[PDB]
């Protein structure tokens, strides 16, 4: 059973036995589909649950099959799983062909109708719209170069650059106005992709390239689609420099895309040559510079699915070996995280394993012995190992290297800011990145501080959302007073330095200690001179706070007055609850936390009219198994844990608690043992997973809230 | 006894340690003979000169003598035999010519004054002291000459000869003993023993060590060969230290056949168990340090069939690749100058480069006998060898710039002209010439007929690079021999007392004020003062604990135990080192450096107390003195931005190197002292290449000006600024305008840089 | 203190903490003056001396606390628990007896002062200072006493000879202990024991601790000094069953816990008293140390008995209660009865070289002193004829043995030489330690081996030569 459909080599042997037991249950396989695929979260089925209609993602975006596979005709689990994979590949290829036709109709046009562009974008998935954009742009530039090849010929490359420019203006207009978040992500991926295409086209026009075989064009990745090819898998060929690969045609759901940094394209070139030379790459460098992320993005662009083995105490050996042999069978990629953190004997064992597999790969340039099994290594198999300065001696001669010492932060902060519809994106990026360089150094160091590149990306996202909310509010005001509404007119007269300052305030000022606040203000004065941001007080909420403090005997004050700082902290708590579904009120014991959140809950209930119900749970007092729930060794029955119990109670909405506001205050210390299962909620997924397989979605009213005294053992994740 | 001891020991050491061991045997035989005196004073000073502390007033600044030369002169003059050294140096006129002589150790002048004639070994050691004081670059050669004087000139005459491994395997090694061949990375010693087994007509089994099946084959072959008497050979056994310990145990209780021999081809890594190193005869193989030998090795490695393919231009491309690879690899040996850190430019890079050239030239010349030089995909090769290969390991930006300079100078269509210069002014006006041949045989002949007189200019470094390398090797000699030679409690008390005396007592904190908190320079300087105060108090309390333990009034706690042990062995204490420090700096120079840092911080604290931030702006700090100097440059940036209400990103740094006396304190200008230029001389803010090892910049002025948004002139160059000589940390980059007729590519190749200290 | 982790600041925020320290000297004065008056109510003729007895006891306790600080040695802690143990000892002595003059009382008081405040001392001048302080304070508070009788130096208290716990002469005690040794040799293992005064004092100390309930004593001293042998001696002489855990490299925690369960069930169910002798060699893990800490504190460890072991333990407890005459059904009452049985019947003794300290009794065996070594020398070099008529007394004698006769005979001089050779071995090892070189601890097992080698060599060579003679 294991050899056929090797995709469940990823899932555990006990989980394999679970799948064999639940073979006559398709509704219990969703966890396994989560495990073995990239972004697939569940297969869409009809009410009969006898034919699989399509697949979905964690984000809810779903793919419909051209020819659905009837499980009744193929009762064997492996047969219809293989049919599902083959049909998902075929459907992805056909949808890609359709979308590429649509865009090449859209391309080579003087102007783009926003309605048609938005319609096409909604028609296909994020990965497919980005890939069709890339195929169309590559074919256009190749055709322009072929026309230019006459020698000193006039340039239609100017025309291609103009087409990309007008499409970019279309996207910068569209992202500005309110959109569904999924289409927002599609637009962001498309705009960053097109910014990269514009910059490479500008490089081409500056270098005055004339020949389609000139190496300057050869270096940049080229996408060739061949619709005439009978095999749908090979129709797309992605080629960079000498190397050429086929598209994996595996579903990615929706993924965070990269800005395609000069360092990122350098890494793309080095890795692509390495796999062309039939050996993996080891992009070492300090942690947090996008090494793992760059490998993931490269695998995603190829259409292949990456396994990020995080190498820490949680790292295993038997599970790693089985998922490794599965990697070898299927052909998916595998990117180890920090390797120097492994145990020395652990390190030697995995090093010998990957050395054997790599020798098999160079032999294929064909089976190798894994767990006493000969495994036909797929030629598409790739292994990457990031490091934090080295590579074991048995691997130095098998793997290339690269120093991702410093990703270009200015380019990232400019591309992402432009992706949020910001005008003057370059100025704002060149201001914000040195500011975050200042923050990581001049500020007093703390454990909870994080001025990494990811924090910068999050601040940019928050600023984009703030700008959207401001334009929505101004549109409402203009509708009330007058009727002259024009999105571009509002945007032009909309300051953006103030927006960035407000975003950085709302995200970073709360994390500051009582001394770093003047330092942050001085840094804002230095980098963004003359521009200041004053948070608009919530006067109704301030009055509710005063009344609640009177009712609770607590003290109240405004700013300088006694209790002013506590009041400000309560207001920041409210803002974070507005903009985040997960919170942590860090502070030394007896600082403000319990009283602050209680007072805010009561004032909110007395203001908005929504009842406030809190489930104060101490995580350490109860055992971890009892916190989330116990597993029956025989019947697998779910004795839902305390947190699982309260979440299920709120979900069932027996007494209208969905209308009520629910705060799950996790008073107590925090460690990376229980919070590992709760990390699946604090992300944008906002869903809880359980070891039986049933998954519960967090209702919007539920606010997960951690009242902790200190973060010496809180994971930065 | 002495000869066989050296010729059996040095056969298993690094080539640099041969002279160390020979000089140790020289000391032994000097003590063994009775006629010669003890020479305790001479050897003690020859090993402990640099520990004697001097003063600025102690240096008379004698004409024709550098500063360090003056220090060495006076330090030798402290000895009674060299008391009149200064008088003879100033009186002599022939001294100036001998000082810069090519080989001054051969004709060492008679300067030391004595009442009675000395033995030849005594004159040899006096001249050793003279060479160490004056021309330490020649100290390796002078130690060679001293050993030749003492144990005979032909004492070493064996190590130059190829290792006669036939006579060493036939006898003088027991069949139970394993033969150990520990070769440095980038080399394999398997060839020599394959030729041996061939010439002895001995059937040898060659097993590699890669996995468990390798272990099984190795054990089976050992079990067969122990009785059959044949030879067995294992490759890269450093991969399995535990299995190697097991093999040690297996062989220990195992009688072999007379003809049985066990060879373990190995790599030199500390992962090898100590027990085998003790239980087997070791042999060290190092590749010959030569550009010509490197090219020969490269061409021998590459099969002749591959290099002679359909495009006749392939041979020239392969020769250029081999030359570039040799240039990089032999630049590696000059680590501070040729690079900033030792990269692994091993054979894998060259093999991948060969494959890259092969596939690209197959692409461009689709089965054509000849292909035009302009059609050569020069940009493809340059880009790949600049980014993918030879560039992946390159992390520093400036090392990448240097690699780009080499690739653009070599890889071009211009190489295929008969007048192409692979190097320029290697000696005088002479320069190397690209061979005019088109076949591999011609290039191999040309490299074989190389002048065999490689200087640093051959591979692009200044000719003083060899002198610096020899000085480093001599200092390594001194350190190793010092390592090779209760009372330790009393001496630790004495040295701890000395350090407590020399280190400054206490450092005052800065007074916080709201206007002072606003200023960024005040914030940075108060952070620096706090760090200095905390570390100073830590070290003072640690030394107080140490000295009280020396008088017995306190007992050695575990932390105090580790601290005392580390002080005993001279290793820098971990709790004492919180700021970035050169890797090999020993505790005494660390204490001197820390004393200087606290003196500087005391000066800045006094200046701040006297005035405020406005006076704190005009303090000429030295970037080395500050614990974090890039913090200082960023503080200057923030200060000027705050004073003139500009953005930080729209500011750029301009450098105005002027005299300290002739300096202008502009509101945008900050004084920085102690900067030194490696490989160049700056006059009126103009770069000029020179052979001086280090030019002291009298006072560097850092001025912040708004971004002019104008493209930089081709005459300006970006100079990396490192804190220390190892060049592992980058502070910032300056931009200097080079003088006329100068090539920025040469500046990149000669590794010109600014050092904080 | 070790093993005590400060609680979370969140918890400290709630609970007020009040510091309960060692009572002040006046507080102790009253606290134990009440006890002393209640005790001396036994003998009315001595009731007027109760208050000055408390004053002297408090003064001595404060001197010992102020002089023997914990910094010098980890076990130099004196709590009011020691004073309570002092009063309890004086009471246990005075109970079976009906009358005593003041001198007998002060002899008992000084005996308990020696057994509590001096038995734990490592260095000898500390013991001399303790004896001097005891004599001085007995003089100050109790002036009208015959100091010769009250604090006569051989303060040896035993009950093996008399019916009661009256003082015992060291010579008569030596005769009795010799007879009991003869029985020990005849029945148990046979090795020679020479009875220096140190063995007399130490056997008395071990027996005193054994006889009391919850008896736990800390046998700290250099290896080979006789700690485990004296322990087995007192165990057999007192009826107690000696038990040491057979420990080797395989001996993990589970085997230790199984042995723990065996000894616990034997001393809590069968009402069989067991002397548990334990050594640092038997402690392969600090887990053993914490388990014994719990056993010594609570009298029983809950972590030993669970599940099937719990059921078997309760079955045994029910059977033992039925045999004894107590009828208990539930598991809790039987558990409490078994805990009482263990705490009354089990005695653990720990051999070495702030909870256990001040919750146990630490006796500093140390090494054999000059007197002991010299008695060793004579007793085992008694057989061979080390008697030379030609011997001439030297004008100067190194006099390594203080009590050597003024004319040294030949045998006395040679045994003095042997004691000197041991002393010089100690001095050489100390010098090697001072210079920092590796040293090796010189034990009396070395002395015994030296004497045995001497006997073998002397016998063999004298035999061959005399055979020629
Ligand atoms: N606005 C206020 N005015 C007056 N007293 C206040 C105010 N807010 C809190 N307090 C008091 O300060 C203390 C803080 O109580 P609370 O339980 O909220 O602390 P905490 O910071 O959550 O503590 P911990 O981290 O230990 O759980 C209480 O004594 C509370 O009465
Ligand atoms: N090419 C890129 N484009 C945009 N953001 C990036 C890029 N590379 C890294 N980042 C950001 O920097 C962070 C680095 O994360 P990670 O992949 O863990 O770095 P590393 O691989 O060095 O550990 C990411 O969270 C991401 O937000
Ligand atoms: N008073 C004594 N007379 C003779 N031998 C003794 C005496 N005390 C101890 N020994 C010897 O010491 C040896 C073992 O001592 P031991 O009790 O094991 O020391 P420890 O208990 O300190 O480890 C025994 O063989 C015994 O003969």
């Amino acid at each position: 059973e294991r050899s056929s459909f090797p995709r469940f080599y990823f899932v555990g042997d006990e989980d394999l036995l679970e799948i064999i037991g639940n073979s006559k249950n398709v509704a219990k396989l969703q966890k396994h589909f989560k495990k073995m695929f990239a972004g697939v979260s569940s297969i869409i089925l009809n009410e009969d649950n006898s034919v699989v209609l399509g697949i979905s993602s964690r984000e809810g975006e779903e793919v419909m099959f051209k020819t659905p596979v009837s499980i009744t005709e193929h009762p064997k689990i492996n047969e219809w799983l293989t049919l599902v994979e083959k049909e998902m590949r075929v459907t992805l290829a056909k949808l890609l062909a359709e979308s590429v036709t649509e865009v090449e109709i859209f391309g080579k046009a003087t102007s783009i109708d926003p309605n048609t562009y938005i319609t096409w974008i909604d028609k296909y998935q994020a990965q497919l719209v980005v890939l069709s954009a890339q195929i169309a742009w590559s074919e256009n530039v190749e055709t322009a170069l072929s026309s230019m090849g006459g020698g000193g010929d006039a340039a239609p490359l100017h025309s291609v650059l103009s087409n990309v420019e007008v499409t970019l203006n279309v996207l910068a207009d569209s992202v500005l106005m309110e959109q569904p978040p999924l289409r927002r992500r599609k637009l962001e991926h498309l705009i960053t992709e097109l910014v990269h295409q514009r910059d490479v086209t500008r490089s081409l026009i500056k270098s005055k390239i004339d020949n389609a075989k000139s190496f300057e064009w050869l270096s940049q990745m080229r996408f060739y689609f061949d619709p005439k090819q009978t095999d749908v898998l090979q129709q797309l060929s992605i080629q960079m420099a000498n190397a050429k690969f086929n598209y994996g045609f595996e579903y990615l759901g929706v993924q965070d895309k990269l800005v395609q940094t000069p360092l990122t394209d350098r890494c793309y070139l080095t890795m692509t040559q390495a796999l062309e030379a039939r050996l993996g790459g080891s992009p070492f460098g300090p942690a947090g510079t996008g090494k793992t992320e760059s490998v993931k993005a490269l695998g995603h662009q190829l259409g292949r699915f990456v396994l990020v083995f995080n190498c820490d105490e949680t790292f295993d050996f038997q599970a790693m070996g089985r998922i490794f042999v599965g990697l070898c069978q299927v052909g998916a990629w595998g990117c180890f995280d920090e390797f120097n953190r492994l145990e020395e004997r652990m390190l030697s064992a995995v090093s010998q394993q990957v050395q054997c597999i790599q020798e098999a790969l160079r032999e294929h340039s064909i089976t190798c012995e894994l767990l006493n099994k000969q495994v036909k290594v797929s030629p598409d198999m790739a292994i990457f190992i990031t490091m934090n300065p080295n590579l074991p001696d048995n691997l130095k001669k098998l793997f290339r290297s690269l120093a991702m010492t410093k990703p270009d932060r200015q380019l990232i902060a400019q591309v992402m800011l432009y992706s949020q519809g910001f005008r003057t994106a370059e100025v704002l990026a060149n201001k914000i990145v040195p500011f975050f360089k200042l923050c990581d150094e001049q500020l007093s160091s703390q454990s909870h501080y994080d001025f990494g590149l990811r924090a910068l990306k999050s601040v940019l996202v928050s600023a984009g959302n703030v700008k959207r909310e401001r334009i929505q509010k101004i549109k409402r005001e203009k509708e009330e007073r007058g009727e002259a509404v024009d999105e571009g007119e509002i945007a032009e007269n909309l300051p953006e330095q103030e927006i960035l300052i407000q975003s950085v305030c709302e995200t970073m000022v709360p994390k500051l200690v009582a001394e770093d606040i003047p330092l942050l203000f001085s840094l804002l004065s230095d980098v963004f001179p003359g521009v200041q941001y004053h948070r608009g007080e919530m006067t109704a909420l301030r009055e509710e706070l005063k009344k609640v403090c009177q009712e609770m005997y607590l003290t109240y004050g405004d700013g300088e007055e006694v209790g002013g700082m506590w009041v400000e902290k309560v207001l920041q708590l409210y803002q974070i609850t507005q903009i985040n579904h997960g919170l942590m009120m860090v502070g030394p014991s007896g600082s403000g936390k319990s009283m602050a959140w209680r007072v805010l809950l009561k004032a909110l209930e007395r203001l908005e009219g929504v009842e406030g119900v809190a489930h104060i749970i101490d995580p350490k007092a109860i055992s971890k198994d009892h916190l989330y729930g116990t597993l029956d060794p025989n019947t697998r029955e779910w004795t839902d844990g305390l947190f699982t119990h309260v979440l299920r109670k709120i979900i069932d909405s027996v007494r209208g608690e969905l209308q009520k506001r629910q705060w799950i205050v996790f008073d107590g210390d925090v460690d990376p043992e229980w919070v590992e299962n709760l990390n699946s909620v604090l992300d944008d997924n906002k869903l809880l997973t359980l070891p039986n397989g049933e998954r519960l979605s967090l209702p919007p009213n539920v606010r997960i809230m951690f009242e902790v005294q200190d973060l010496k053992y809180a994971t930065l994740a | 006894l002495f000869q066989v001891a050296f010729n059996r020991v040095a056969r298993g050491m690094l080539h640099q340690d041969h002279i160390t061991f020979a000089m140790l045997l020289a000391r032994i035989k000097l003590k063994g003979t009775v006629g010669e005196p003890t020479y305790d004073a001479e050897f003690q000073h020859f090993l402990r000169g640099n520990e004697i502390v001097l003063s600025a007033g102690s240096t008379p600044r004698i004409q024709g003598l550098t500063v360090e030369q003056a220090e060495a002169v006076v330090r030798l003059s402290c000895l009674p035999a060299f008391k009149d050294l200064i008088a003879k140096v100033q009186a002599d006129e022939q001294f100036g010519i001998w000082l810069d002589s090519s080989s001054p150790e051969q004709t060492v002048p008679y300067l030391w004054s004595e009442e009675t004639p000395a033995t030849p070994i005594g004159q040899a050691i006096h001249r050793l002291l003279l060479i160490q004081a004056f021309r330490p670059d020649r100290l390796l050669a002078m130690a060679h000459m001293f050993v030749s004087t003492n144990l005979g000139e032909s004492f070493m005459s064996i190590m130059e000869q190829p290792l006669d491994l036939t006579h060493i395997v036939g006898t003088e090694v027991k069949p139970n003993t394993p033969v150990l061949m520990c070769s440095v990375p980038g080399y394999d010693a398997s060839g020599h023993v394959e030729d041996l087994a061939a010439e002895q007509n001995t059937q040898i089994t060659s097993i590699a060590i890669g996995s468990a099946e390798g272990f099984n084959q190795a054990d089976k072959a050992i079990n067969t060969a122990v009785k059959s008497g044949r030879w067995v050979m294992l490759k890269n056994v450093h991969l399995a230290p535990g299995w190697l310990m097991q093999l040690e145990k297996k062989l220990h209780s195992l009688q072999p056949h007379a003809c049985f021999r066990l060879f373990l081809t190995m790599e030199i890594n500390p992962k090898v168990p100590v027990n085998l190193l003790r239980a087997g005869r070791i042999f060290v193989f190092e590749p010959p340090p030569g550009v010509k030998a490197n090219m020969l090795r490269t061409f021998s490695s590459i099969p002749v069939s591959r290099i002679c393919k359909s495009p006749n231009e392939r041979a020239r491309l392969y020769f250029l690749l081999a030359w570039f690879h040799a240039i990089i690899q032999e630049r590696l040996r000059y680590a501070p100058l040729g690079w900033s850190k030792k990269y692994e430019f091993g054979e894998s890079d060259l093999r991948s480069a060969c494959d890259t050239v092969d596939t690209w030239l197959d692409d461009t010349a689709k089965g054509r006998q000849n292909i035009s030089p302009d059609k050569i995909p020069w940009s493809a090769l340059k880009t790949l060898m600049a980014q993918s290969i030879y560039g992946g390991r390159v992390d520093n930006e400036f090392d990448q710039r240097l690699l780009n300079t080499f690739l653009e100078r070599l890889f071009t269509t211009r190489s295929f002209d008969s007048e192409f210069k692979l190097a320029c002014k290697v000696d005088g006006h002479k320069d190397i010439q690209m061979p005019d041949g088109i076949r591999r045989e011609e290039f191999v002949q040309w490299v074989e007929l190389l002048p065999d007189t490689q200087t640093p200019s051959w591979l692009g470094l200044p000719n003083n690079a060899e002198r610096v390398l020899l000085t480093t090797q001599g200092v390594d000699m001194i350190s190793k021999m010092l390592k090779m030679q209760p009372a330790w409690m009393r001496t630790l008390h004495t040295t701890a007392s000395n350090w407590l005396h020399l280190i400054p007592q206490t450092l005052s904190h800065l007074k916080r004020t709201v206007e002072n908190i606003k200023d960024p320079l005040f914030r940075f300087f108060e952070r620096e003062v706090k760090m200095g105060a905390k570390l100073l108090q830590d070290v003072r309390q640690d030394l107080a604990d140490v000295v009280q333990v020396c008088e017995g009034k306190k007992k050695q706690t575990n932390y105090l135990r580790t601290l005392i042990n580390e002080l005993v062995k001279g290793i820098l204490p971990r709790s004492w080192s919180h700021y970035t420090v050169p890797a090999g700096m020993t505790v005494i120079q660390w204490v001197s450096d820390f004393s200087e840092r606290i003196k500087q911080l005391q000066n800045i604290s006094l200046a701040a107390a006297s005035g405020g931030a406005k006076e704190l702006k005009n303090i000429h700090v030295c970037l080395g003195g500050l614990f974090v100097p890039e913090a200082y440059i960023t503080a200057t940036r923030q200060y000027v931005a705050q004073a003139n209400s500009w953005s930080l990103e729209e500011l750029c740094l301009e450098v105005n190197v002027t005299t300290s006396q002739g300096a202008t304190l502009d509101a945008c200008s900050f004084g920085v002292t102690g900067l030194k230029l490696q490989g160049a001389t700056c006059n009126n803010n103009k770069l000029s290449l020179s052979n001086a090892i280090s030019t002291a910049l009298p006072l560097t002025q850092l001025r912040w000006v708004k971004q002019t948004n104008t493209e930089k002139k081709a005459s300006v160059v970006t100079l990396p600024v490192y804190l220390n000589f190892t060049r592992a940390d980058l502070i910032f980059t300056v931009d200097f305008e080079i003088a006329t007729k100068e090539d920025p590519r040469s500046f990149y190749e000669r590794g010109v840089a600014v050092l904080c200290t | 203190d070790p093993g005590r982790k400060p609680l979370s600041h969140r918890f400290l925020r709630h609970v007020p903490v009040v510091y309960v320290d060692y009572p002040g000297p006046a507080s102790l004065t009253q606290i134990y003056g009440t006890f002393n008056r209640a005790m001396l109510r036994l003998i009315p003729s001595l009731r007027t001396y109760a208050e000055p007895l408390t004053a002297a006891m408090v003064e001595f306790y404060t001197m010992s606390q102020e002089r023997f600080t914990q910094d010098t040695q980890p076990h130099y802690i004196y709590s009011p628990r020691e004073m309570t143990r002092w009063v309890r000892g004086i009471f246990e002595a005075l109970r079976p007896l009906e009358t005593l003059p003041v001198e007998g009382l002060i002899r008992i008081w000084a005996h308990e002062a020696l057994r509590l405040f001096q038995d734990r001392l490592v260095e000898d001048e500390e013991r001399r200072w303790t004896d001097e302080n005891i004599d001085t304070v007995a003089l100050k508070h109790f002036p009208n006493i015959d100091r010769e009788k009250a604090m006569s130096r051989p303060i040896l208290y035993s009950n093996w000879l008399s019916k009661d716990y009256i003082p015992v002469d060291q010579e008569e005690l030596r005769d009795y202990v010799k007879a009991r040794l003869k029985v020990f040799y005849e029945e148990e293992l046979d090795v020679p024991l020479v009875l220096f005064n140190e063995v007399l004092d130490h056997v008395l100390r071990i027996d005193r601790i054994f006889r009391q309930p919850q008896g736990h004593l800390l046998l700290i001293g250099v290896s080979g000094a006789g700690k485990t042998t004296l322990s087995r001696f007192v165990a057999w002489m007192n009826g107690l069953s000696v038990y040491q855990i057979k420990v080797h490299r395989k001996y993990t925690g589970e085997d230790f816990d199984e042995d723990l369960r065996t000894v616990l069930r034997r001393s809590g169910c069968k009402n069989e008293k067991i002397a548990f002798i334990m050594d640092e060699s038997n402690v392969l893990d600090s887990g053993f140390l914490e388990r014994m800490n719990t056993l010594l504190a609570n009298g029983e460890v809950p972590g030993l008995f669970e599940g099937d072991e719990y059921a078997t333990l309760m079955t045994q407890c029910k059977e033992g209660a039925q045999k004894e005459g107590l009828m208990l059904d539930s598991h809790e009452e039987l558990y409490k009865w078994f805990t009482s049985q263990v705490i009354r019947n089990l005695h653990v003794v720990f051999t070495m070289n702030p909870a256990l300290f001040n919750r146990c009794v630490l006796n500093w065996f140390g090494d054999w002193s000059t007197e002991a070594l010299y008695q060793v020398g004579k007793e085992f070099t008694s057989k061979m004829d080390l008697e030379k008529p030609n011997y001439i007394v030297p004008d100067y004698m190194p006099v390594v043995y203080d009590k050597l006769p003024q004319p040294p005979s030949h045998r006395e001089a040679i045994v003095n030489s042997c004691v000197f050779v041991h002393q010089t071995l100690h001095q050489a090892n100390a010098r090697l330690a001072k210079r920092g070189g590796r040293t090796m601890a010189i034990t009396p097992r070395h002395y015994l081996d030296f004497i045995n080698h001497y006997a073998n060599l002397f016998h063999e060579k004298r035999s061959e030569l005399e055979e020629q003679q």
